[PDB]
């Protein structure tokens, strides 16, 4: 059994330096024959194969990626890292780190889930949390869909619950969606509208880049 | 009575030269006040760079300096080095005592961000024992010396037991901590997933355990 | 050069205390020996100096009621006694030494002892050995519940190199030590002053597997030779003396036609190195198929590819 | 380089059913085409290589063919857990290149979404903007559209739409809209309104608001 | 069973001669003793029989003035002493077993006396060693000049699968023998009646060389990596413990710029294996250049050659 | 140094078994990467590689003569042998032994001498001896030249002396011919045509195949 | 006197039958003469075979038989050898004495014919140290035993030294021989190549030396 | 099979001069061509391999070159040791096949032939038969031409020719002609002659006798 685990910056300026580790367990890193690639998938779902570090130490590199990237390793620390010069908005990726070697024909036997990075000349922002209540009267003991909306905020990701997971059910919270450098989501929860009037329903906001967590009360609107 | 005044904090990059300064109440620093000039580093580790107003002890590089100028006591470090980040202390001799200043907090700038590196220890069988549960995150060599510590079980702990310590300086100059979450023994069966976050900077460095 | 003191003291109000700086490495009768004060979060306060030599005490004025200086010979030890203790003398006390003859200078300082004054109830340390969880050898002790304040820990292993990192602690009095190893076994010791409440945990999780080196040769044409018998050998050095096992595969997938053969080639101690060696027809070479000679020892599976140069 | 072109890029389907994906190679590949499977929230997994050899591991209702620069994955009887992303590598040459993957849903009987429309907040106009949200929650299939009506007129610019993963529990989709304004341009109008379009309705669902109190 | 008979004897006319017959193997008073006469070129003529248990002797009424029979127990010898000699007595004297019991039936015979009857002078064997003369072991021995007529031959050595032909004689009277040998060192010696001439030639010519087993290996291409280097070993197996010499060539041409890695595998008493270890790129294995190690161990140069499989 | 020295049987009766011996000295028949040959050279000077044998006891024949030649060896005696089955006259020629293997190119580095086959269906024949002398009258102290005609002998060789070898100079011994299944040989000495008259002329004709020695005294013609 | 008369040679084929007979002069060969058969090989090896009129004796072959036809004794060997072919002696039993006959040459034919090994030796140093030299050529294992030797060293030798013995049997039924040429030290160091030829059959065997 | 075509198969030179050998493949060796040697009464030697090697031991004047189906061995500034046998074998596939040979003769001056007749013996006769012998001894250049007269009619039948090997002392030639006859017919003529044609004699060298005693 191997295991592989990337580990990132999360988030990285253009112009800048991008740094990548792989921690592996199982397996050693000199074992007989085992290759170690860094790949990666853009937006798009495209993959591209970056390169592999060897066994022995070898190294070989995707010819459109040379004189960029540079594949290390530290055997002591079972660990294999990727570094990528000069980064730009084209660099933004979920970057795997990989094995092959086990069979015979160049194909990856062992696979990490891969970390995210976005390339943006963008700053940890807090969100401003706003309320989602409806623009109408409720009809009595009906389903009311409160909600609240996310915006402005970077880098991801964002967690958001209702009444400290009281309202585990009937949650829906939404991918979000980068726009200018800034992500903004939205999360819903439906709950009796009776339960609206006479109880607490608030969305708790938290963002952990910037050390934010906030506390949204839904009430209703005038 | 006497009292002896240095500056709050200096500021100096590798490479340059900084003088800081010790002025007494009395009025001027002379020979006959044996200006002597200390140095501490984390774990309260004391050793003493100058004596008289400029005679180096054995033991101390050439690049630090005593002299008078003005009226008052001056150290010059001529090439200032990253391990010379430390607080340093004037004293001076009045007949029967010696007084000491404030200190002086000298920084070296040039120093490199450093991420932290972060160790999550479940509770063990023998805490388990008890109806009670503490996991242990400790955080160390992190520069600049600020953090957040978060924890993730539930989704989104709010209170529960979640205790960090204040970053304390490393004799590298990088910084340490520790962050704990106390929970119940039937807490702690009754979850399976847990998770310790550590931001600095702006990024995460997370770690989990289960069982 | 190393200026012992004790590590901390603790005293009920209005009593007395004695604390010592005991000397190694230097001629204890040489330089003088200056006790100063430093509180928490405050700077530093000189109490008194005392001439090892003679019997040459000088006090601060301020602390004249309150300090008595002592120096043993025979036991190469300074002594500093304070009387009408109180809260205001909760403090770090350093003993320093300092160059007399020529110059005027300081050098050599203690690590300081820590007394604290209090009529407060004692909580004695709770060890708990901190599980390192495996995914990584990383080490620890938390000292959980204690009480009048300060708290040592040392570490013993059987060698190795070792790092170890004390945490500060929190405002609940909670510490925490951890140890990062670069296969032994390793336990901690805190001490925690009022006496010696010396309490011990021990803790190990080891490791033992040899990683043999694979090398996989090719018997080529001979240019002499209109047929030339084309075979593999498969290297195995360095593996454990009696765990080895090899078999072949051809485009991945398992040879059971033809027999191989595998022999011992050297043995040194507890380890081996062998060889296995297997034909191959110069049909099945040419056809630039891959081959594949798969060793398992010890649960670990190595392997090593070949196949003719293509192009 | 040589380019992978993988079709379809998605398949909706039934347990016990039978699909295929195929993918085809700008140039020879000789045998060496790999079929790689990714679970939503696990790592991606090596499921067949060299066209046809499986992993040990691979059930036998996975196979491969094809050859040359043609080549087809066929999954039959389909298990629950066959649901999810697959994608193909050759492995005959450097650098190694991949396809671009097929989403393999599954089939639920059609749902109608809950469409819910939710006005800009105050603490939102105190600060100069305005967003306009409109959710459409549990619906099956996928396909949907979404229009914003401002006083009856069309409105294209400042939408923004996310859509959810497929439902582990319910294997229903969620989607959100949301439509920026300055607090100037909103408080020009009177009726806001957003229509959704799904399979489930011939007329589409209207959801409105006043921003008259 | 052996009867032991003297090789030759030799008198002067009208003497008297004594052959014996020992016995070996059986039991000597339960057979008849049977003497044979036999002249060259002739048939055979019975002389006499006597009885080893009693006295029993009976003769030929042709050989009674001439022939007389004798028995001795206690050495387990038949005689017959040969009386009023001339050279019609000159022959071959054979003693033959003769089983009484039961039925009647011969067995075991004796080699044979050659008795010579002659007043002629005698000249004695002049041994000389047959250098075998280098292009083949096989030495010999050749008896020149000697007379009464009879020369017998043996050889000695130091054990090994040796083989001996004792060759007939010329009128002029010589002798040769020789002998195949399958290393050691090599002796003949040579009797000539009367008495015993016995005369000895030793020869001997020896011979030391090892040859060891070359394997000339290749690392070829790991369809995984799209680098290989490629490399060839020289594994020289058994040679002499202190003296090899390697040295690489391509396409017939002693490589100088690359150097090439040689280390000592094993040890095995007077014995060692060795390994060669040279580096080529992937061009010059793929051009399909020839590729030689050279090792030269006692004067003696073997050779391994390689190349990559072609079409 | 290596030695490669043939035996043959000389002659051989068409239909019967053909065995060639090669006898090698200074190197062994199993020494690392050395190939053994058969080679042979038919009257109109065309040689034709026939087959091997190797160090590691493997064989390669000839596709023209597969499944008539077999190539064997005994390694103590360091002999090596060609056995070709079925001879015909086309059999007829010069074998040789050869090695190869020290250099990489499959190339001779050691050649024997070569012995001599004819393939036959003619039995052993002692010569016919007739002189050679001249049909007109000589000139008082001219030159003469006399000789031996030696005729119908198989097989070869013959050997031809004058004075049993006294007239060593002025010796002219020609190739002999086969016609039929015979040979034709002629040999000449020439001599002072006034030692003719006075002393012996004779020519010593030996043919050790049928264990033949004559002599031919010439005598000049009336 | 009483005579015993065998026939002078036969001649069988491996796998035959073969009789061969024992007559005395007397009239008739009965069992009271106790008709003994014996052996003779090579090397003069005499070996006892049959006793009485048919009494096998022990280590013999169960292929020789004897018995009594007409007035003669009779050994038959029933399946032939190789290894049968030898001289074969009758043996009759006369009131006081024994009488041999003159035997008879069995030859046991289908034994391939077999080319001379040859070896020629030069002479030793202790004989050039005299004034004379003899270089030795022997030959063994050739098959008919019939052979004819030639030397070579000044082209045609005619007379020189040259002398060879008779063919010999060896005990495998091969024959052996061995030539020698006699020359003088002197014409010894004169001369360099010597060769020694052996015709046997019209095939030639030729050995070669110098030096 | 690599058929290799050598030529010429004869040359004749002082030394000194510069002579050379070309051998022609039938396909394609690329450089493995071996030229070998032989001398008069000595083992056939590797000269040249792979073109254009020379073995330690061959002397420099001797080099080859070419490549592909054309190969061409050249000898400068001969020594009396080069002249001999020369013949080219291609080694670049099994089975190994060889050139026909060349012929390198030491040149001399021009000798004109000793000629000789000689009639038929009485021993011969005797049988049955008849032989006239004609010898040419001791010429150069070896081309040389003899023609059987009797009676003043050509006889081509019954004639058999050999020749000698250039001679290792005087570099000349000797030819021995013989010419069978039955006793009948040799007894039916008079006159035996033999012309021999050399380069030496613008007529021929004519010997004869008369079967008259
Ligand atoms: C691989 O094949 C070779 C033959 O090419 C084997 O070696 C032969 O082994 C037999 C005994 O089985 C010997 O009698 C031969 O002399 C060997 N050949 C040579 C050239 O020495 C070898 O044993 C085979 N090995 C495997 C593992 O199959
Ligand atoms: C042949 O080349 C290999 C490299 O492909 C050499 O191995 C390297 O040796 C250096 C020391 O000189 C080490 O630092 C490397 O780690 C080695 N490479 C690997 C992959 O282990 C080898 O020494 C060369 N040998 C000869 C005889 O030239
Ligand atoms: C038990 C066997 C463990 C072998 C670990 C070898 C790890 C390093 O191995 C080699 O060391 C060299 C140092 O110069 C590096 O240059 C090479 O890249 C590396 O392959
Ligand atoms: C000192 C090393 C000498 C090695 C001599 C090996 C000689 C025989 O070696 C092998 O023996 C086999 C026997 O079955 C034969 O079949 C093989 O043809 C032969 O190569």
């Amino acid at each position: 059994d191997v295991q592989l685990q990337e580990s990132g910056p999360g988030f990285v300026t253009p112009s800048q330096s991008l740094s990548v580790t792989c921690s592996v367990t199982g397996y050693s890193l000199t074992a007989s024959s085992y290759f170690w690639n860094w790949i990666r998938k853009f937006p798009g779902n495209k993959l591209e194969w970056m390169g592999y570090i060897g066994y022995d130490g070898s190294v070989y590199y995707n010819p459109s990626l040379k004189s960029r990237i540079s594949i290390t390793r530290d055997t002591s620390k079972r660990q294999f890292f990727l570094q990528l010069k000069t980064v730009t908005n084209d660099d933004t990726a979920l970057y795997y780190c990989a094995r092959h070697g086990y069979y015979s024909s160049r194909v990856m036997d062992a696979w990490g889930q891969g970390t995210s990075v976005t390339v943006s000349s963008a700053k940890t922002t807090a969100p401003s949390v706003y309320p989602l209540a409806p623009g109408s009267g409720d009809t009595t003991n009906s389903m009311v869909t409160l909600g609240c909306l996310v915006k402005g905020y970077f880098p991801e990701p964002v967690t958001v619950t209702w009444n400290s997971g009281s309202l585990s059910s009937g949650v829906h919270t939404f991918p979000a969606v980068l726009q200018s450098g800034l992500y903004t989501l939205s999360s819903s929860v439906t709950v009796p509208s009776s339960t609206w009037p006479s109880e607490t329903v608030t969305c708790n906001v938290a963002h952990p880049a910037s050390s934010t967590k906030v506390d949204k009360k839904i009430v209703p609107r005038g | 009575q006497a009292v002896v005044t240095q500056e709050s904090a200096l500021t100096t990059s590798p490479g340059e030269t900084v003088t800081l300064t010790c002025r007494s109440s009395t009025g001027a620093v002379t020979t006959s006040n044996y200006a002597n000039w200390v140095q501490e580093k984390p774990d309260h580790l004391f050793t003493g760079l100058i004596g008289g107003t400029n005679n180096r002890a054995p033991g101390v590089p050439a690049r630090f300096s005593g002299s008078l100028i003005g009226d008052k006591a001056a150290l010059t470090i001529t090439g200032a080095q990253t391990e010379d980040e430390a607080i340093y202390f004037c004293a001076l001799w009045y007949s029967n005592h010696l007084v000491f200043g404030g200190g002086t907090k000298l920084t070296v700038l040039g120093q490199p961000k450093s991420s932290p590196s972060v160790t999550l220890f479940p509770p063990s069988s023998e805490e388990l024992e008890t109806n009670k549960a503490t996991l242990v995150c400790t955080i160390t060599d992190f520069y600049p010396g600020v953090v957040t510590v978060d924890w993730k079980v539930d989704g989104t702990p709010v209170t529960q037991g979640m205790e960090t310590t204040q970053p304390s300086k490393q004799s590298n100059n990088k910084y340490m901590a520790s962050s704990y979450l106390t929970l119940t023994a039937g807490a702690w069966e009754r979850h399976n997933s847990y998770s310790c976050q550590v931001t600095h900077e702006g990024h995460t460095v997370e770690k989990s355990l289960s069982r | 050069v190393q200026l012992q003191q004790p590590g901390a003291e603790l005293v009920k109000p209005g009593a007395s205390v004695k604390l010592s700086c005991k000397a190694s490495g230097y001629t204890f009768t040489s330089y003088w020996m200056h006790w100063v004060k430093q509180r928490p979060g405050r700077g530093l306060e000189w109490i008194g100096r005392i001439d090892p030599n003679g019997g040459g005490t000088k006090y601060n004025e301020k602390f004249k009621s309150k300090a008595t200086l002592t120096v043993d010979k025979p036991s190469s030890t300074a002594y500093m006694q304070l009387s009408s203790l109180t809260s205001e003398d909760s403090a770090v006390y350093y003993c320093a030494r300092m160059w007399y003859y020529g110059t005027y200078y300081f050098d050599y300082w203690g690590q300081g002892t820590t007394l604290t004054v209090s009529s407060a109830s004692i909580r004695n340390p709770q060890l708990y050995p901190l599980k390192p969880c495996k995914g990584t050898m990383t080490l620890g002790c938390l000292v959980k519940d204690y009480f009048p304040g300060p708290v040592t820990v040392t570490w013993y292993s059987d060698s190795l190199n070792m790092s170890t990192v004390n945490f500060p602690a929190l405002g609940s009095e909670l510490k925490v030590t951890t140890s990062q190893v670069t296969a032994k076994n390793f336990t901690c010791h805190v001490t925690h002053p009022p006496s010696f409440n010396e309490s011990r945990t021990i803790l190990v999780r080891p490791v033992n597997i040899t990683e043999p080196t694979l090398e996989l040769l090719h018997s080529s044409c001979d240019p002499n030779a209109f047929h030339s018998t084309i075979q593999l050998y498969c290297f195995i050095y360095g593996h454990i003396l009696n765990d080895v096992s090899v078999s072949w595969l051809m485009d991945d997938r398992e040879i059971t036609d033809t027999l191989a053969q595998t022999v011992l080639i050297k043995e040194e101690g507890k380890l081996a190195s062998t060889c296995s060696k297997l034909n191959i027809t110069e049909q099945q070479w040419m056809s630039e198929s891959t081959f594949t000679c798969k060793v398992t020892s010890q649960g670990v599976d190595y392997l090593a590819h070949t196949r003719r140069c293509p192009d | 380089d040589v380019q992978m072109n993988q079709s379809p890029s998605n398949l909706a389907a039934s347990p016990g059913e039978t699909v295929s994906i195929n993918c085809k190679a700008s140039k020879s590949i000789s045998r060496y085409l790999a079929w790689y499977q990714q679970k939503p929230g696990k790592a991606n997994k090596l499921l067949i290589f060299s066209g046809s050899t499986l992993q040990s591991g691979t059930p036998s209702r996975f196979s491969g063919s094809g050859s040359g620069t043609d080549f087809t994955l066929t999954i039959r009887n389909l298990e629950p857990e066959d649901f999810g992303l697959y994608f193909c590598q050759q492995h005959n040459e450097f650098p190694l290149t991949f396809g671009s993957g097929t989403k393999l849903e599954i089939k639920r009987a059609d749902a109608a979404p809950t469409v819910s429309i939710f006005p800009p907040s105050s603490e939102q106009l105190t600060s100069g903007g305005a967003s306009v949200v409109c959710f459409l929650n549990n619906f099956y299939p996928k396909d949907i559209n979404v229009k914003w009506k401002i006083d009856g007129s069309e409105r294209q610019n400042g939408v923004l739409n996310s859509w959810t993963d497929q439902d582990s529990k319910d294997s229903t989709y969620s989607m959100s809209s949301t439509l920026t304004l300055t607090k100037d341009e909103y408080e020009r109008h009177n009726s806001y309104t957003c229509e959704a379009t799904h399979k489930t309705s011939t007329s589409p669902i209207v959801k409105s608001f006043n921003r008259n109190e």
